[PDB]
Order: C-alpha cells, then structure tokens, then sequence
C-alpha cells in the first residue's frame, strides 16, 4: 500500500506554486509582443517569435524551481534546456489549447492561434499535423493541474538529452518524480481516467521527441535565409540554434 | 562562451 509521502507533496506544493508564477492566465504581456499579422510571406513569424521567446523565458523560470535542478552543474542545466524548451512549450501550450476548434485560445481573438498562424510563422503539415494531434489527446487525458507540472518537470529532468556529463544525478531528480507522479495518479486519480494514465502520460513525452525533431528541422530550414534570421529574438536564437 | 542570456536567467 503505497501513500504520498510529506516529501511528494511537497514536491507537487512546490511544482504548483511554479507553475503559477510562471503561468499568467491573463496572458497580460502579449501586447509587448511585435504584433500579429493576418491578411503573406511568414506573416507571423515575428508575433510567435516573440511568443515563443517569452515561453523560453518562463520556462526557464520554472526549470530553476524543480525539487533538485539546482543541484545539477550549470552546463548540464543548459542542456536540459536546450533540448526540451520545444517540448516543455509544446506541453504548457496545452493549457490554452482548446478542442472546440483546434487553436489556442489566449485571452483574446488577437491572441487566439490556430494551423494557418503555425503556417504563417513558417511551419507546414510535416509538424501542425502531429501536433494538433498531441494535443488532443493530451487534452483529453484531463490532468489534474498536479499531473501537468510533473510532466513538465519529468520532461525537462530526462537524463538521455544528448551532452549531458552528469547522466545519473539526472536519473536520480527524473525518478524522484516519476515516483512522485505514480504515486499521485494511484492515490488521487479515481477511476476510469486513471487508468494507464501513467503509460499514457510517458507515451506524451516519446512523441514529444518526435516533434521536437521535426520542429528542429523545419526551424533549421526556417532560419536558413538570414533575412527570417533576423525577425527572431537573441534568446530564441540562442537557445533553439543559429 | 557559448550561452550567455540563457545562463544569465539561470543563475542565483
Ligand atoms: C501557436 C501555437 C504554439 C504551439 C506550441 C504555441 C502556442 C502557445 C504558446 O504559448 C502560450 C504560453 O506560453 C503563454 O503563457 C506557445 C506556442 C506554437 C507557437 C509557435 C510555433 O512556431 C514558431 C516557430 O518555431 C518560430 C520560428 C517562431 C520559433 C509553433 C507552435
């Protein structure tokens, strides 16, 4: 008979509270954003660069509040990073994401994005397809808010990154939240959504890494012509590659 | 050297 701990809710206390301060349901800073353009060659490729910048930014936030991050070399917390800024974006945006029509609804019609804004920033079907995919049925596991943040956590700690020096302190982090997310699934997650929730739930992170290679890929191919170079941000640049 | 801004956000 497995309970949670006071360490696991602690954890999942502390992943919260991160969640929140790096979550602005408002989405109140959109209006610093370059602004959105719908009519095109690549429209929105300044809107969503900026977009996309200020997620880097917020997900970099909340990597610094996961339980043990802190104890990882500085350059292996830049790798994490570095390789799963996309996934860990791709997963947050879920949040606003909503079935009624496929897109994701920030606050605002301005600010509310679907597959010809994807297009218009520069993406084709090679990547919108499989990711309206993700998140629908990552929608329709209905996570508790708990169940979010320790996946992006688990996400963000995977000690198979390529370049990381530090491998089993990666694991031991990973684990302690693996653990704690199992553990949490068991004891609060009734029936019938709990079941195979976990699998499920480790079956988002594998095809995470297949949209993160194609967004890689098309966004190599993106930033091919220096002239979409420059519409990009510093940090984005830095962080996904130049 | 080679990821200032993103080590910058990093740090303490
Ligand atoms: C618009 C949909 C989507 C879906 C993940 C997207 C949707 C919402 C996002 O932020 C919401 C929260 O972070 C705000 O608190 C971030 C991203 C996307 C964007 C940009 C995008 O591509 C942009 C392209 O990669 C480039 C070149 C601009 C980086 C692909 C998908």
């Amino acid at each position: 008979r497995p309970k949670l701990s006071e360490e696991q809710q602690h954890i999942i206390a502390i992943l919260l509270d991160a969640h929140h301060k790096t979550y602005d349901p408002t989405y109140a800073d959109f209006r610093d954003f370059r602004p959105p353009v719908r009519m095109s060659p690549l429209s929105m490729l300044p809107h969503l660069a900026d977009l996309v910048s200020y997620s880097i930014q917020k997900v970099i936030g909340f990597a610094k509040m996961i339980p043990g991050f802190r104890d990882l070399t500085s350059d292996d917390q830049i790798v994490l990073l570095k390789s799963s800024a996309i996934e860990v974006i791709m997963l947050r945006s879920n949040q606003s994401f909503t079935m009624d029509d496929m897109s994701w609804d920030c606050g605002s019609q301005d600010y509310k994005y679907d597959v010809t804004d994807v297009s218009k920033a520069g993406h084709t079907l090679e990547l919108i397809e499989p990711l309206i995919k993700f998140q629908v049925g990552l929608k329709k596991l209905n996570l508790h808010e708990e169940e979010h943040v320790l996946l992006m956590a688990i996400c963000i700690v995977s000690p198979d990154r390529p370049g990381v020096q530090d491998a089993k302190l990666v694991e031991a982090i990973q684990d302690r939240l693996s653990n704690t997310l199992q553990t949490y699934i068991r004891c609060r997650h009734p029936p019938p959504g709990s079941h195979q929730l976990y699998a499920k739930m480790i079956q988002k992170l594998a095809d995470l890494r297949s949209l993160n290679e194609e967004h890689s890929k098309q966004y190599r191919s993106l930033s091919f012509q220096p002239e979409n170079s420059m519409k990009l941000t510093p940090l984005v640049l830095e962080v996904f590659g130049n | 050297k080679n990821h200032p801004m993103l080590m910058n956000l990093l740090k303490d």
